[PDB]
C-alpha cells in the first residue's frame, strides 16, 4: 500500500492560482520529482500534501489514514518525528535566532533525544555531511549564505531519519559539488533506510538523477506524469517538450 | 470566627463556585492552566491575589492555615494575606508545616514533608512556562493544545551551548503526567523535586492572568533536563548560620557595609524546628 | 549567635499610620472633605469612576481621598470595592441621543444642526497659573441663554444618511462580559471596548498619539462629542416593566476615521466609539482611536504600530493590572535572586577558571 | 439670507466662566486650599511635579486645584509655567547617599544594612474603602522609635563590590538637554532618562508591565528603592563656592535586571534607573524598567517589544504632546474634512456610475 | 501695549533669538524642516504653539497681526491665540488681509493675493510630508538628506492603482525650489497653487514636532503629481450662499436633521469683500 | 577606460568569511560572471562593488570616479537611476506591500517618468517580457511565487535600462523556458544597450552562454579569472576543475 496517496487534490487561490484535482501515489523507496513552470502550483501542492495547507477537494491518506481528517495534534506530530520539509525560502525552514547547532538538535530533541553531547556531534556530523565546516554550529542562520542556509534547513528536515521528506527546490543557492554531494546524500537514504521523497526542481538533471517518477505541473494541472526518463526523454505533451528543448546543454571534452 | 461584615472567606459564593469547577477541572487536567473569572482583591493583582482567591474557595472552619512567603511566615506579605484570613474566617493559624490542613505559599515548599489531606496553594504571576519564550497566549494556549514545546527544547539546548547551563534557576518548568509543561510558581529548582509523587494536593493560582492549575497527589513532575545536564539544586558552601542545616534552602543576609554576610534557612519552621532538636 | 524575631506586623502596621498621618497632613489644616474633592476635583473623579468601574463620583471621591490624591490606587480601591457588591440589575441600554447636553461639539463641520456647545471646557484657556487660587475667591456670576436644549442629532446619523458613514446597527449579540469570564484573544468589539473603557488613560492616549503620528493611522476626525446626563433604566423581575433608576453623567466620543472602498458596496469612513464617565475627554478620544485601531482584523488591515496589536494593548491597558504587577518589585524577591546570583557565582568562577 | 455673525470670544468666556464655576463646585462647601492639596493629596502632588518639571509642591497643587483634579491639564500648567521663568543656577549632581530617608527597601535580600524601613506606604494594607473617611477622624497618634539613622549604603554598591554589578562611572560626558535641544535619535542614556522622568506615569508602566509578560524581557529585580530629602546645592558665580539651597523629597529607584556574558569580562548584572520626585514609586520603577528595555542598542539585544522601540516610547511618552495632539481634534477641522468628503463623494459616484 | 507682566510677545530673547537664526536657516534652505529648541505655551502642544512662537519671534510693534483658523478670524483658537497676542504684545489686529504684515493661519491661505513685506506663517501638526508613510525620524532624516523620494511616489502611483486619484486632499506634498520635498500644512490642496512665486514669505511651525521651515518669496513649490493625473482642487456645485462667489474654497454648513446645507467661504475676509462689492 | 574598476578590494566579517584582495575590471556590453563555492564570498563581493558594503581595503572606481569616496547621495542617486541590484533573495529586492507595477514603476520614475498610463503601460510590457501575465500587475509580490517574484525583481531592476546590473543568482527559482527567456532578454540588453552585468551564478550553462569572463571563488579569494570557456574547458585551479566535474552531463536522443 502506498506511503502516501493523493486524490482529486485541489486548492485554488482563484481560477489558475494553485492546483486542481491531483492525484499520485508515492511508496517507500521512491522519488517523486515534479517539475512545471514557475507559478504553476508547485509549491501550493507541497504544502497541501505536506498538512500545511487544507486542500478544498480531494483526500490525502497517509499509511492509510486521511491527513485532514485527522486532529491538528496529530498532523503536527507528523511534521516534529515523521516527515521532514524544505522551504523553497531556506530562512522560512529555519529559527532565525537559533543556532545552526540549535535548529539540528530541535528535531532531533522532538524524537525524544535528551543528551547534549550527543545532540551537538550529530549535529556537527551533519554539517559534515552537507559540507557546512562544524565551526559554525553556534553560528546563526543569518551569518550563513543563501546555500548555507539550504543545507542547513536539509540537514535539519533530515536528521531524524525521517519516513517521507517534502522538498521546494532544495538544490537552491548550491554550487554543482555540494549539489553533487546532496543528491548522493539523499540517493542513499532513499536506497537504504526507505526514505521516500517528493522533490520539485527546475534542474531537470537532478530530477533525471533523483526522481523515480515526474509529475509535470502547468497552470496548476499534472498534464504529465510516468518515469522520469520516459517523460524527459519522450514527452508527450508540448509543454514539457519546450521544457525539455529549454535546456541548456553541455559537451564534452 | 467571621466577624468583619463579609461574607465568610471574603468571596461570594457564586465566585467560589466558579473557583471549586475550576480547581475539579485543573485536577483532572494535570499541568493545564484553566482560565477563571477571577475577582479584583483586597490585595493588589501581582501580590498573590489567586492563591488568596483558591484559599477562600477551600478553606473552612476547621482548616488550619499556614501563610509563607519566601519561606517565612513573618514576611509582610504572609502577614497581610494572614490577617486577612483571620479577619475574614477566622480559622486557626500555625506557622507548623506538619499541623497546616492549607498551605499558601509565595516561592517556597516547605523542607518538612507535605502529608495526605494536605493542600498546599502556590502564588504565580506567569502561569505560562513559555511565556518568556513567547510573549502571546494566542500562540502559546495553541502549542500547549498541540503538544508544540520544541521552543522549550531549543531555549534549553541554546541556554547550554552559550552558558554551558541552564539559564533558569527558579519557576523551572516541569513536564506534569508525562503531558503537560507547567511553571511550578517561582519556586527555587531546590524545590522542584518536592512536586514530584507528593501526598498533597498541589493548587496554583495566577490573579492577574486568570489561571487555575493543579498536580494531584501521587502524580509525576519531572524537570525538564538533559542526561549529561542533569537537574541540579542550588547549593552552598555554608551551613545555615542558625540551625547549622546542609539540607535547606538559604538565604543571604548582609550584615554590613564591609561584605560580612551569613546565610540562613528560608524555611522559618523547619529552621526552628532545627535549632530545637540540638 | 542570630536569632529570628518578629517585625512585619508592627512594620507594617507603623507603615500604615505613616501614610495616614502623611494622608492628613499638618492638622492645623482642616481635614479634606470627600464632598470637596467630588465636587473641585471633578476630573480626577471621573477617571477614577471611569476606571475602577463604579460610576459613584461619592466612592470616587472617597478613593481619592484615602489614596491621598494616586489615581492609581483609587482606581484600584473603587475595582477591589466592586468585588464585595452584588449585582442587582442589568440596565438596558444607554441611549445618548437623550442625553441632557452639557456641552456639544463637531470638527468635521463649521456649525451643525443643535450647535457647538463647548459647555464647561478649559479648551481655549491660555494655561497661565493663576495664582489668585492660593486664597479664598468668587467664582464668576454666569451669564444666561435661552434655556431650550435645540435638537441635538449625531453627526454620524447625519453622516450616514449621506451615505458618507455607515450605520452600527445592532443584530443582538449577547456582549461578552471580560469581568465574568477572563478575556481570550482575539477578542470581539464588545469585549475590546469593555477593556478599553477601563484601560489607562495615558497608555492609550500615547497609544493614540502614536496612531495620529503615523504608527498605524487611522485619519481621526472628531465627528462628535458630547457631554451630558444620560438616564439609566431597569427591568425589576418584580414588576416587569421598566424602571428609570436615576441619570449618570457621561461623555461619548464618536471618531469618522479613513474611509475603506469594499468590493461590493460604496466607500465610506469608518468610526471609532468612545464612552467614558464624567465629563473628561481625552479618554473617550483615545478609546475611539485605540478602538478603530484594534478594528484593523475586520478591515484586513496590515498592521503599522502597536495599537493594532490586540494582545499588547489589551494585556497592558488596565493599570490594576499593570500597577499592581510593577509595584509587585517592592516585595521580598531574595529567594529567587539568591537563585539568580547561584548561577552567577557559578558562570563567573567557570569563566575566570 | 444668512449672515455671519460672532460668536467665538463670548461663547470661550462663557465656557470657561462654566468652567470656573464647576471647579468651585457648591459654594456652600469651603473652596479648596491649595495647602490642603498639597498636604493630603501629596501624591497626585508628586505627579504633578515629576511631570511638569518643577518640584515645587505648591505650585503643583496650585495647577491641581487650576485644573479640577485633571492631573494631565495640571502636568500642563506647571509645564507651561516653566518656560516663563529663568535658570537663574544648574545644580551640583544629586548624591542620593546623602539622602534622608523616609522609606528604604531592597526586595534582593531579606535584611541589609540599614535595614528595610518601610516608611509611609500603602504597601500591604487591605484596599477596603474607609468609608469613616465620610467624616472628620483622628490620625493615628505614631509610635517612635530610635531617632537615629542607620548607614544605608547602596545596594548595587554592595553587589558592584561584590563583581556582581558594574559601578556606574562618570566620565565626565556633558549631559544632554532636552528643553534645550529637541532629541535626535538615537538618544544618549542621558537625554533617554531625562525624557522618562517626564514621560507620562500610565504609558511607561504599561511599557515596564509588558516588559515583564516578555516582550522585551530584562529579568528585574528591585534592587534598592529609597524615598527621603536630598539637599541641593549651587555654585553661584557671585561667591564662587558651593552654597545649599534646601533640599527636595525625592525617590529613587535602581533594579538589578538580567545578567550578560560579555566577550572580555565576567558575566555580571544589567541595572537600570529611576528617579522621581516626592514619595510615589511606580513612576520610578517604570522608569528603570523602560530605561534598562532602552539599553538595547548598547547590549546588542534583539528587540522582542515595543518598550524597547526607542522612537515609539520616547516619541509618545510626553504626556503634554500626547494629551495636546489627542485633544487637538476637538478644534474645528472642517475644512480638511470637506477636501476628505469631496474625494469620498467624487469615488463613490465613479464606483456607482 | 504690553501691559500683562510678561516679555513682549512672552517669550525671553533668548527662545526669540534661537527661534530667529531658525528662521534664517530655513529661510537659506526652503523646504527643509529645521529642528528648534520649542518652548510650551499656554496653549497645548498640537494647538499652535509652533504658529505662536514664530510670531511672537518675528512681531513687533508696528504690526499689524492677522490670526486665522479654518480661514476664519473668529474661529475658537484664532480668537484665542489673537487674544494672548494682544495681551502680550498690545500689536494692532486686521481680520482684512491685505492690511495685515503679519497672517497666522491654521489650515487656510486667504484667497486675497498676499503681497510684499507680508509674512504668513503657518501651523503645521506634522512638518513631515513622508510622516504617513515612513512614521520614523530615524528614516525620513536620512530619506531628505540623500533625496530618497521614492517612497513618496510609490504612495501615489498606488494611490492612483487603487483608486484611480491620489488619496490625500490636504496637507499635499509639494516640491519647493526643485529640491526638497515639504509638508505645506493642513491647508487643503485649494490653497497649494497660491504657494508658487508668492510674493510674501511663508513660514511654517510645527511646534509639538519641533520644527520650523520656510518658502522664501518668488520660490517656486509645485504640488506632486502626473501628467494623465493633474493637481486638481476641490470644487463644489454651489456658489458661496452668502457672497455668490465660485472661487473661493467652501465649507458646508448643516442646517437641519433633514439634510438641508448651504455652501458659505472658509475665508470670513474674502467673503466680507465679495459681499461688500455687491 | 572600464566601466568599473575593482583594486585590492577587501571585506571580511571575520578570517575567512567574506572576500579578501579581490581585483578585476568590467567595461560596457559585458558580462563578468562569478561562480564558486556556496559561501565562498560571492553575495559579499557583488554588494561590495554595488555600493552596499564599505571595503576594509581597496577601490572601487565607476566612471573614474572613486565609489565609496563619493556622497552617500550620489551612490544613492547610482543605485536609483543608474544602477540595477538583483538580490539573492528576490523580496529583499521588493516591496511586500506594494503591487508589482508599483514596484516596477517606481523604478522610472526614480528616472524622471511622470505619466501614470505610460508607466503602467511598461510595466505590463515588461511583466510580459520575463512571462509574468499583466493582469498580475495590481497584485503583490507576496502572492507571487518565488520564480514570478525573482522575475519582478529583474524587471524593475531592468525597466531604467541601466548601464550596469549586479545580479545574485537570478536564475534561481525559475524554470528553464523562462530561464532561457531572461537569458535572451539580458544577452540582447548587453550586446544592443551595451548593458554590463555582474552575475553570480551557481548554473554553469547560464554563466557558459552569457558570461564573457569568469571569476572562480573560493574561501573568499579569486582563485581562477579569465575566458569563460577557457575557464570552463580548461580549468587550471584544483577547484575548478572539480566544479566543471561536479555538472550534471545531459544526453542528446
Ligand atoms: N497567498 C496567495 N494568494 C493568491 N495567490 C497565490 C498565493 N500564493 C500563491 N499564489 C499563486 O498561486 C500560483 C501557484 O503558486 P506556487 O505554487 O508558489 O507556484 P510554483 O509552482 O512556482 O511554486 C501562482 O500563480 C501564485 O501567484
Ligand atoms: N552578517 C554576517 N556576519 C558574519 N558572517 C557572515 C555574514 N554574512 C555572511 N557571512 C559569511 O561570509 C561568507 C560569505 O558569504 P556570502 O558572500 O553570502 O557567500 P556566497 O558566495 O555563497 O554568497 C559566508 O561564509 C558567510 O557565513
Ligand atoms: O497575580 P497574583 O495577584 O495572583 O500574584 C501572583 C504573583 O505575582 C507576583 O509575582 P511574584 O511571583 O513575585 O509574587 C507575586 C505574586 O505572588
Ligand atoms: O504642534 P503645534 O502646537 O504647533 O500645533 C500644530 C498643529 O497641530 C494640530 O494639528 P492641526 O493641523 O489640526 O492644527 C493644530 C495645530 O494647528
Ligand atoms: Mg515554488
Ligand atoms: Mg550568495
Ligand atoms: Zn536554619
Ligand atoms: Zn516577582
Ligand atoms: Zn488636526
Ligand atoms: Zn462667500
Amino acid at each position: 500500500q502506498p506511503l502516501l496517496s493523493v486524490n482529486n487534490l485541489t486548492h485554488l487561490y482563484a481560477p489558475g492560482k494553485g492546483f486542481s484535482d491531483v492525484s499520485f501515489d508515492l511508496w517507500p523507496g521512491e522519488v517523486l520529482g515534479i517539475v512545471g513552470e514557475s507559478g504553476s502550483g508547485k509549491t501550493t501542492l507541497l504544502k497541501s500534501i505536506s498538512a500545511r495547507l487544507t486542500p478544498q477537494q480531494g483526500e490525502i491518506h497517509y499509511e492509510n489514514r486521511s491527513l485532514y481528517a485527522m486532529s491538528e495534534a496529530d498532523r503536527r506530530r507528523l511534521l516534529r518525528t515523521e516527515w521532514g520539509v524544505v522551504h523553497q525560502h531556506p530562512l522560512d525552514g529555519l529559527r532565525r535566532q537559533v543556532s545552526a547547532g540549535g535548529n539540528i538538535g530541535e528535531r532531533l530533541m522532538a524524537t525524544g533525544a535528551r543528551h547534549y553531547g550527543d545532540i551537538r556531534a550529530t549535529a556537527q556530523k551533519w554539517l559534515e555531511e552537507v559540507e557546512i565546516p562544524a565551526n559554525r554550529i553556534d553560528d546563526l542562520p543569518t551569518t550563513f549564505s543563501g546555500g548555507m542556509q539550504q543545507r542547513l534547513q536539509i540537514a535539519r528536515n533530515l536528521v531524524t531519519h525521517p519516513k517521507l521528506v517534502f522538498m521546494d527546490e532544495p538544490t537552491g543557492g548550491l554550487d554543482v559539488s555540494v549539489q553533487a554531494r546532496l543528491l548522493d546524500l539523499l540517493r542513499g537514504l532513499v536506497v537504504e533506510l526507505n526514505l521516500a521523497v517528493v522533490i520539485v526542481t527546475h534542474d531537470l538533471g537532478v530530477a533525471r538523477l533523483l526522481a523515480d517518477r515526474l509529475l509535470v505541473m502547468k497552470q496548476g494541472q499534472v498534464v504529465e506524469s510516468g518515469l522520469t526518463d520516459r517523460v524527459l526523454d519522450d514527452p508527450h505533451h508540448p509543454y514539457t517538450q519546450l521544457l525539455v528543448s529549454s535546456v541548456l546543454q553541455n559537451e564534452n571534452l | 470566627a467571621n466577624l468583619s461584615g463579609y461574607n465568610f472567606a471574603y468571596l461570594d459564593e457564586q465566585t467560589k463556585r466558579m473557583i471549586r469547577r475550576a480547581i475539579l477541572k485543573a485536577v483532572a487536567i494535570p499541568g493545564y492552566q484553566v482560565p477563571f473569572g477571577g475577582r479584583e482583591m483586597p490585595m493588589p493583582y501581582g501580590w498573590g491575589t489567586g492563591g488568596i482567591q483558591l484559599t477562600a474557595s477551600v478553606i473552612g472552619e476547621s482548616d488550619v492555615l499556614k501563610v509563607i512567603d519566601q519561606g517565612a511566615d513573618d514576611t509582610t506579605n504572609a502577614v497581610s494575606i494572614r490577617n486577612f484570613f483571620k479577619r475574614v474566617t477566622g480559622v486557626n493559624t500555625t506557622e507548623r508545616t506538619d499541623d497546616a490542613t492549607l498551605i499558601q505559599t509565595r516561592h517556597r515548599i516547605p523542607e518538612t514533608p507535605l502529608t495526605e489531606d494536605q493542600i498546599i496553594i502556590f502564588q504565580v504571576p506567569i502561569p505560562e512556562p513559555l511565556r518568556f519564550i513567547e510573549p502571546r497566549e494566542t500562540e502559546t494556549r495553541t502549542m500547549h493544545a498541540l503538544e508544540e514545546y520544541g521552543v522549550m527544547q531549543v531555549k534549553l539546548y541554546e541556554d547550554i551551548a552559550r552558558f554551558g547551563h541552564i539559564a533558569t534557576t527558579y519557576a523551572y518548568p516541569v513536564k506534569v503526567n508525562g503531558r503537560y509543561v507547567m511553571d511550578p510558581s517561582p519556586i527555587p529548582k531546590f524545590d522542584n523535586p518536592k512536586m514530584d509523587m507528593m501526598p498533597a494536593l498541589q493548587l496554583f493560582g495566577a490573579g492577574r492572568e486568570k489561571r487555575i492549575y493543579a498536580v494531584p497527589p501521587f502524580t509525576r513532575v519531572e524537570s525538564l533536563d538533559f542526561d549529561d545536564h542533569p537537574f541540579t539544586v542550588q547549593q552552598w558552601d555554608e551551613p545555615c548560620a542558625i540551625c547549622g542545616s546542609t539540607h535547606s534552602y538559604l538565604d543571604e543576609v548582609v550584615l554590613d557595609d564591609a561584605g560580612n554576610r551569613m546565610f540562613v534557612c528560608s524555611d522559618t519552621d523547619y529552621c526552628r524546628q532545627q535549632s530545637e532538636a540540638k | 549567635m542570630y536569632v529570628a524575631v518578629k517585625g512585619g506586623e508592627k512594620a507594617i502596621d507603623a507603615a500604615h499610620a505613616l501614610q495616614e498621618s502623611r494622608r492628613r497632613g499638618d492638622t492645623d489644616l482642616p481635614e479634606l472633605s470627600v464632598a470637596q474633592i467630588e465636587q473641585q476635583l471633578n476630573l480626577a473623579v471621573d477617571r477614577v469612576m471611569t476606571e475602577g468601574g463604579i460610576a459613584d463620583r461619592e466612592l470616587a471621591a472617597l478613593a481619592l481621598k484615602q489614596a491621598s490624591g494616586d489615581n492609581v490606587e483609587a482606581i484600584f480601591l473603587l475595582r477591589a470595592y466592586r468585588t464585595t457588591l452584588a449585582k442587582l440589575a442589568v440596565s438596558e441600554p444607554l441611549d445618548t441621543t437623550g442625553m441632557r447636553l452639557e456641552r456639544r461639539i463637531s470638527a468635521v463641520y463649521k456649525d451643525i444642526p443643535g450647535g457647538q456647545l463647548l459647555g464647561p471646557t478649559y479648551d481655549y484657556t491660555h494655561r497661565l497659573l493663576d495664582f489668585t487660587l492660593l486664597a479664598n475667591g468668587e467664582a464668576p456670576t454666569l451669564t444666561t441663554a435661552d434655556s431650550e436644549q435645540q435638537p441635538s442629532p449625531h453627526v454620524f446619523s447625519l453622516l450616514a444618511r449621506q451615505g458618507l458613514a455607515k450605520f452600527e446597527e445592532d443584530s443582538g449579540a449577547q456582549p461578552d462580559d471580560i469581568t465574568r469570564t477572563p478575556p481570550v484573544y482575539p477578542c470581539s468589539r464588545s469585549s475590546r471596548l469593555q477593556q478599553l473603557m477601563r484601560g489607562d488613560e495615558g497608555y492609550l492616549l500615547a497609544l493614540a498619539y502614536s496612531t495620529q503620528r503615523g504608527y498605524g493611522r487611522n485619519h481621526p476626525f472628531a465627528g462628535e462629542i458630547r457631554s451630558g446626563y444620560i438616564d439609566v433604566s431597569i427591568v425589576p423581575e418584580e414588576l416587569g416593566f421598566a424602571v428609570n433608576v436615576g441619570e449618570l453623567l457621561m461623555t461619548e466620543c464618536e471618531m469618522v476615521n479613513g474611509f475603506i472602498d469594499p468590493p461590493d458596496e460604496p466607500p465610506h469612513f469608518t468610526r471609532g466609539y468612545g464612552l467614558v464617565f464624567g465629563m473628561s475627554e481625552r479618554k473617550a478620544m483615545a478609546m475611539a482611536l485605540v478602538d478603530r485601531a484594534l478594528q484593523a482584523p475586520e478591515y484586513g488591515e496590515h498592521a503599522t504600530g502597536p495599537a493594532q496589536d490586540e494582545e499588547f494593548v489589551l494585556a497592558h491597558a488596565d493599570n490594576v493590572e499593570a500597577a499592581g504587577f510593577v509595584s509587585h518589585l517592592k516585595l521580598p524577591h531574595y529567594v529567587d535572586f539568591q537563585a539568580e546570583l547561584e548561577l552567577l557565582k557559578r558562570l563567573q568562577q567557570e569563566k575566570n577558571h
